[PDB]
């Protein structure tokens, strides 16, 4: 019954956003709640932000 | 041994450092532990689930 | 009624080509952190800089492709191009050409020397050509902008995530200033770690300029829409479109006003073209010699 | 009757058909977004008097 | 290159000597910047 | 015609006047060019700098 079949392979890249789920190897898991700009981030004395 | 590696690293032995709030500039009233943790992004992404 | 002491750039200690220490000589106590945070906040996000936004590599169509004779795939190449530090004279868009054949690393030094464009780090690796019959030819578009504008913020041409901000890291110290006068004065020492695209002093004056400009005081349907569509929406032949545009007909509204007589009087429009135009216009309920009276409103 | 994969689709503009080849299948390298056509296909109408 | 500058203002007088004035448009990161700068000036200068 | 710029200058008529390019091929060219926002008979006036 089938005349022709077409398969189209599409590829997408996804950047981390609010709502994505991240975790560590120790059972510490959680969802991203906020993406705050670099200047608002807590930083070390030498200016390096976390 | 971690204390030793922190000593070549130049410490704090506890692993807590003074941290400045990016919005104010005021230091947080207590020393805060900061370090590189290995974190994974899980297969659950908002884009798929919403 | 004690007049205030106003800050002035007094020192520049270039630790390196991309690391500096700018200090302000006069400050009243408690003003160190205010300017420190204001300036760090402006610098870390509101600085203007050049960044690669598009790339056109030969033989490559999509960024997921890999090229014959190149070690790393196109993605890695673009990812390398994100880190291309460029200083452009006086332009908001520049095209760089990169032609390179041979074996070994293809660095930013192999990019065709343009008079305006200044390359901060010529030893910055963009590629690695393996065999001696391999060669790459690409066109890197560099633009001026602000903040982080991803490629997802929308031809066989690739797009690259734009990292416009020239500043990587900022730090500041309040440190008590000397001087016998007043004694209770401080000096703001800003340790800056930029990409070398912009000089420390102008960055400071630009952050302050932005801040000052922000502080600018405290005060206190009729007719058919189809007529304003471009002629390209009619999907005519290239010839007819170019002819119409040459006759100052850029929109459908302009076309529907013209008559057959007037159109045939043009230097480039034959009977075939007119037949086509009448056909495509009739196909959408339109025609020539249409009166809409009031061209145009606003 | 046979369903056909074709670039000819009823009431579709060339803008929508821009990324489709002669056959009716999108050309490799094209950027597609939600709603865009990947493969053009027509199915015989059961037909109804309008 | 131009930035978004304030437009449209509002003043909510909670009382005769207590008010709330707000600036409608600002770029991100400027809320805490002008907020802390102004709070630091007002609370001491 | 070795480059896209060379192709976009030619018109359908002129290409059909060439010894080796038929209408199937020309249609193909129109499709692939349309797929990239390009076309035949494109004027760039100043070829080349």
């Amino acid at each position: 019954g089938v005349l022709k079949i077409v398969k189209v392979y599409l590829a997408v890249k996804r950047r981390i956003q609010p709502g994505d789920k991240m975790a560590g190897r120790h059972g510490n898991k959680g969802v991203i709640s906020k993406i705050n700009p670099i200047e608002d981030m807590p930083y070390d004395e030498n200016g390096t932000p976390v | 041994e971690i204390k030793e590696l922190l000593k070549l690293g130049d410490l704090p032995t506890s692993g807590q450092i003074r941290l400045y709030d990016g919005r104010t500039g005021e230091q947080f009233e207590r020393p805060v532990t900061v370090g590189y943790m290995y974190m994974l992004k899980l297969n659950h992404l908002v884009d798929d689930k919403m | 009624v004690t007049e205030f002491l106003k800050p002035r750039l007094v020192d520049i200690e270039q630790v390196s080509s991309t690391h500096a220490k700018v200090t302000l000589e006069p400050l009243e106590r408690g003003f160190g952190h205010t300017l420190g945070n204001a300036l760090r906040r402006i610098l870390l996000s509101s600085m203007p800089g050049c960044a690669v936004t598009e790339v056109e590599i030969d033989g490559v169509l999509h960024e997921y492709s890999t090229k014959e004779g190149v070690q790393e795939d196109i993605l890695e190449i673009l990812l390398n191009l994100k880190g291309l530090a460029v200083r452009v004279q006086g332009k908001d868009e520049v095209i760089l050409t990169l032609n390179k054949s041979g074996i070994g690393p293809v660095t930013a030094a192999d990019i065709t020397h343009d008079g305006d464009v200044e390359i901060v780090k010529p030893q910055h690796v963009i590629c690695h050509l393996t065999d001696e019959n391999a060669s790459i030819s690409m066109r890197i578009k560099v633009q001026r902008g602000r903040g982080y504008v991803p490629a997802s913020t929308r031809i066989g041409r690739l797009l690259v995530d734009a990292c416009y901000s020239p500043v990587e890291r900022i730090a500041y110290n309040v440190e008590a200033a000397r001087v016998e006068q007043r004694t209770d004065l401080d000096k703001l020492v800003i340790e800056m770690e930029t990409n070398g695209t912009i000089d420390p002093e102008e960055a400071i004056r630009r952050a302050a300029t932005i801040l000052a400009e922000q502080l600018e005081a405290f005060v206190d349907p009729e007719f058919d829409p189809i007529l304003l569509r471009p002629v390209d929406d009619l999907e005519l032949t290239v010839r007819s479109a170019n002819c119409l545009k040459a006759e100052a007909i850029h929109y459908i509204g302009d076309l529907v006003q013209r008559t057959e007589v007037e159109l045939l009087k043009t230097p480039n429009l034959g009977k075939k073209s007119l037949t086509e135009i009448k056909d495509v216009l009739a196909s959408r309920g339109l025609s020539l010699g249409m009166r809409l009276e009031n061209w145009p409103p606003a | 009757g046979p369903e056909e994969i074709t670039a000819d689709i009823p009431n579709v503009g060339e803008a929508a058909l821009s990324k489709l080849d002669e056959s009716g299948i999108v050309y490799i390298g094209a950027e597609v977004t939600g709603g865009d056509i990947l493969v053009g296909k027509v199915t015989p109408k059961g037909e109804t008097q309008l």
